[PDB]
RNA sequence: AAAAACCGUAAAUCCUAUCUUUUAAAGGAAGGAGAAGUCGUAACAAGGUUUCCGUAGGUGAACCUGCGGAAGGAUCAU
RNA sequence: UUCAAAGAAUCAUUCUUUUUAAAAUCCGAUUUUGUUACUUUGAGUAAAUUAGAGUGUUCAAAGCAAACAGUUAAAGCAUUGUGUUUGAAUACUAUAGCAUGGAAUAACAAAAUUGAACAAGCU
RNA sequence: AACCUGGUUGAUCUUGCCAGUAGUCAUAUGCUUGUCUCAAAGAUUAAGCCAUGCAAGUGAAAGUAUAUAUAUAUAUAUGUAGAAACUGCGAACGGCUCAUUAAAACAGUUAUAGUCUACUUGACAUUUAUAAGGAUAACUACGGAAAAGCUGUAGCUAAUACUUGCAUUAUCCUUUUGGAUAAGUAUUUGUUAGAAGGAAUUAUAACAAAGAAGUAACACGUAAAGUGUGUAUCAAUCGAGUUUCUGACCUAUCAGCUUUUGAUGUUAGGGUAUUGGCCUAACAUGGCUAUGACGGGUAACGGGGAAUUAGAGUUCGAUUCCGGAGAGGGAGCCUGA
RNA sequence: AAUAGAUCCGUAACUUCGGGAAAAGGAUUGGCUCUGAGGACAUUAAUGUUAACUCAGAACUGAAACGGACAAGGGGA
């Protein structure tokens, strides 16, 4: 038979899980969730490779058994469950709240959240349906279906979400004001403002980004993230703080301790 | 007049009698002649009255068949950089494309094509523009650089 | 069973590998006929099921000029747009032309407007004289083969006209 | 449920034709290599008949002869 | 088939900026004017491998770690305890495709057995 | 490290090849081998044959438990379990090999506005009820043969195996509140209007006809109401099938191929999950080709990749991973997403 | 004895290029219901008078057999 895979070797794990060469030739592969395998991780690495809480797949089971992993106060059990790229997670006993966040270099690192916080998540919409009734129900990037949205609200303008009752508060526009988060695009980990786009006629649109160093970057309309508006970046960004730190002047930065 | 075969054409998606021919724009910054938006013409494969809806590549190509009915043959001629010999090759083929009865086409002329469904085994792509020019000798021979 | 064993448009054959999967089934096809409402299932790819009709009696009708549909019964098929066996061994396609009886939608037009919504239509002379001769001609659009019910619409006009002068110069 | 018929997929076998790949084959006709053998003097000197080309014929062989060419000639020259 | 002139900055030079015809745009000024080849930039550029970062497996083949004070406490922060910093970046992923600046070089077209544009009247 | 040397001669200078030289993650073999780390290993040829043994099974809150065992106040209620079996899922993953394979597969680049999609997540639904019906395993008793992972009758019981079936909501009017109006989800047919995309016959809405499958007759128990299993539609997830464009070794001592037997396209229809000569009937004679078609050969699976590399290049790539193929050779089929 | 008439297709070695050749080798021909297509005479693009035997496809049907008798090559190396 030729079915769905259900394997999926270690040398073809994506680059960002970073997987040592030597430690067996399987990868866990995420099982199907709210999100592509590509650009979300597993709860297993998750816990063991970067949160360094565990150091073997059954001591990650018999951490997971227990009801104390909660994402968007949800309990997961599924073993490789795609996070996704922007979430919540949180573990009660201990109480601490991660919000998956990006790297400059690109790859994905949990990020110290206050609860206050942590209630406050952000879904970039990716297109909106109508059914019967001719009621507007919109599918976020988080495989999550929201229905009645505002009208204003467009295809790529993002929503705020709350947790518990599972409903939009404002939403944000593309505006030139509009701070976004690179997701997928050869540019990743950088923030920026945007600084104008260019409607290609049936292509795929670029826009130009404008970071805080001047610095104007490229990259395909698919792949952006609203994050906030020029006021000020909605969620709590990483220490590096979303400028990508040139690559010559980084070991300048690096050798001085 | 219109209908000469062994069945009927519908023209299906153009209503009758309720009202207030039938076209469409097609987009990709070209609009419909003047000449298909009022013909009397049926045709379930042309982009402009059919079902069949334009997307995936948008070619440019030399007219090599008219006779043929309702279908030309498309050649697109190019050159092939060859990394050993640094030079340049002059290397072509040539595909089938389904031209509507609207757009008058004569041997050689230059044709603006977009890609359809598949549309036989074989033509899979659909006329939008036709310019007119008059060639010397064969169009199995011109070469053009599109 | 399709998408191979075939010559390239070039008039090359291209010699046989990969051997015939499942995903392209290509099932037997299907003769539907005049007689006792009864059909089968297939289990299409995916668990999709397919209303398979071998033999149909009765289904839908519409009216276009009315914008109505009715149920009713066919009587008999009188021409296809494909070769004359099928409508020699009273097979059903999806533009096949078929008798209908007229009283169902004699009795509905009698009850709404009367006389032997958007109403007023004044009918046309040749469909009268088809509803007071009973049975009238239409053509069926539905496709038998995979919903497994012959649905039509009543054909009127220029194309009626040019079915009639095909049918009956003429023998 | 056994069983039968009909299109349909079609395993497998045989007829003819074509293509591809090895091998047998009585025998024939070649080529090449071997340390020296016999006969002849063909070419290298004007090699004792300048050599060579194409063609044709003759001869045991190298070779000979005719026709028309070349010097890579033995003539850069009344 | 569109030339050049004028101005600031390193050492004597080199380098940077503006315009100089016509047609539609804005009440003396607001700004678009072939196609392709070609050429410059980008986004999609799987990993392993490749060159290479950083990293003393006794060096190396390595691998992607580890380092930091701590015969047992100090700092940092939390309103008694809580360890910290980090790395897995970079270029490549055809030649073909997408977008993109383009003055040079190549071609194609419009270029008069006539073809135009402007103004007035007519439909 | 952008490198040369010996060999025609009495001696010389050339062309020219031979030989020498070094590398190979490139094979085999001879001699020799005190240590440690590291580790290719039946591809070449026989995708030949296989003895044997193993390689896919699965029950920890939670489907069915009088085979049976054990514990709490006393034949009373709970339990902890539990062989066999029914039921559910997987077994279509993985592993091996490279025979076939020459615009095919593969690689980059597109579409699917021409489709399907297990588990999961997120939204969510229409035409006897203090809870309905049969139909069967294991088992009991008689056997058959040498046996199969073989098997008959009698009897029975269950289940989340199989099958029936029990409100209410929305809309219009005087205008919180009273009246009246109507009740099909997908899917198909006929007649119209018509937040997005790039273009809809899109979403969706209206009318007239049909119209499946469900909306829990099921199981455990968390706040100092919960969970499992199952179900209609939509979106993503894990993918898959088709599909645009660009790219391949040698060969003309392969120049004309294809077209009744579909070749090239039109119409109509069948079939598929969907487009399509995929196929059928009719119609037209078309389509490719010195820019090498059609043939033939490859001791040719393709790719990133390997060796040698100053740059050009040349050769290799069965094999760590991706994609394709096969399970002695064809062909057919159930089940199952 | 074996087909042998006719139509459709196909036809090698060799060759003096003319042939070999009816090479070899095939299918069909039964029946009736059918259908269609192909000349001369007249009217201000068409409608009326009047003479052929050559093809083709859908049928079913008959005891799956048919140039039905007569008439007629056996081929090949």
């Amino acid at each position: 038979g030729k079915g769905i895979k259900k394997h999926l070797k270690r040398v073809n794990a994506p680059s960002h899980w970073m997987l040592n060469k030597m430690g067996g030739q399987y990868a866990p592969k995420t099982s199907s969730g709210p999100h592509k395998l590509l650009e979300s991780i597993p709860l297993v690495i998750l816990l063991r490779n970067r949160l360094k809480y565990a150091l073997t797949f059954d001591e990650v089971k018999m951490i997971l058994i227990q009801k104390i992993v909660k994402v968007d106060n949800k309990v997961r059990t599924d073993c490789t469950f795609p996070v996704g790229l922007m979430d919540v997670i949180h573990i009660t006993k201990s109480n601490e709240y991660f919000r998956l966040l990006y790297d400059i270099k690109g790859r994905f690192v949990p990020h110290r959240i206050t609860n206050e916080e942590s209630k406050y998540k952000l879904c970039k919409v990716k297109k909106i349906l109508l059914r019967k009734g001719r009621l507007s129900i919109a599918v976020t990037h988080d495989g999550r279906s929201i229905p009645y949205i505002h009208p204003d609200v467009k295809v790529n303008d993002t929503v705020r979400l709350d947790l518990e009752t599972g409903k939009v508060l404002e939403h944000l526009k593309f505006q030139v004001g509009s701070l976004v988060m690179v997701t997928a695009g050869h540019s990743v980990g950088r923030v920026g403002v945007i600084s104008s786009i260019d409607k290609n006629m049936g292509t795929y649109d670029i826009i130009h980004v404008k970071d805080s160093r001047n610095k104007v970057f490229a990259t395909r309309l698919s792949n952006v993230f609203v994050i906030g508006d020029n006021t000020k970046p909605y969620i709590s960004l990483p220490r590096e703080k979303g400028i990508k730190l040139d690559i010559i002047e980084e070991r300048r930065n690096r050798l001085k301790a | 007049d219109v209908q000469h075969e062994r069945a009927y054409q519908k023209q299906e998606g153009a209503s009758f009698f309720n009202s207030k021919r039938y076209w469409k724009k097609v987009g990709l910054g070209f609009a419909t002649p003047k000449e298909a938006k009022e013909g009397v013409y049926v045709d379930k494969k042309c982009p402009f009255t059919g079902n069949v809806s334009i997307r995936g590549r948008i070619l440019k190509g030399m007219v090599i068949s008219n006779k043929m009915k309702r279908t030309i043959i498309i050649r697109r001629n190019y050159l092939h950089y060859v990394k050993k010999y640094n030079r340049f090759e002059k290397r072509h083929k040539n595909i089938p494309c389904h031209c509507s009865p609207c757009f008058d086409v004569k041997e050689g002329d230059i044709v603006t094509v977009g890609q359809c469904r598949p549309l036989s085994k074989t033509v899979r792509f659909n006329v939008l523009h036709v310019e007119k020019h008059q060639i010397f000798g064969s169009a199995r021979k011109q070469f053009v650089l599109f | 069973r399709d998408g191979r064993h075939k010559l390239r448009l070039t008039g090359g054959k291209k010699k046989i590998h990969k051997k015939k999967r499942k995903y392209e089934l290509g099932r037997p096809p299907s003769n539907t006929k005049l007689g006792s409402r009864q059909v089968h299932v297939v289990r299409g790819r995916g668990r999709n099921y397919k209303y398979r009709a071998i033999k149909l009696d009765s289904g839908s009708f519409s009216w276009p000029t009315f914008g109505i549909s009715k149920n009713t019964r066919i009587i008999d098929v009188v021409y296809n747009a494909s070769n004359n066996e099928l409508v020699r061994t009273k097979t059903l396609v999806k533009n096949c032309i078929v008798v209908i009886d007229s009283h169902p939608f004699t009795t509905w037009y009698e009850n709404t407007f009367g006389t032997t919504i958007g109403k007023s239509k004044n009918i046309d002379p040749l469909l009268l004289e088809q509803f007071k001769q009973g049975r009238v001609l239409a053509c069926i659009s539905s496709r038998p083969g995979q919903c497994g019910k012959a649905d039509g619409y009543i054909i009127e006009g220029d194309e009626l006209l040019f079915y009639k002068r095909k049918m009956d110069k003429r023998n």
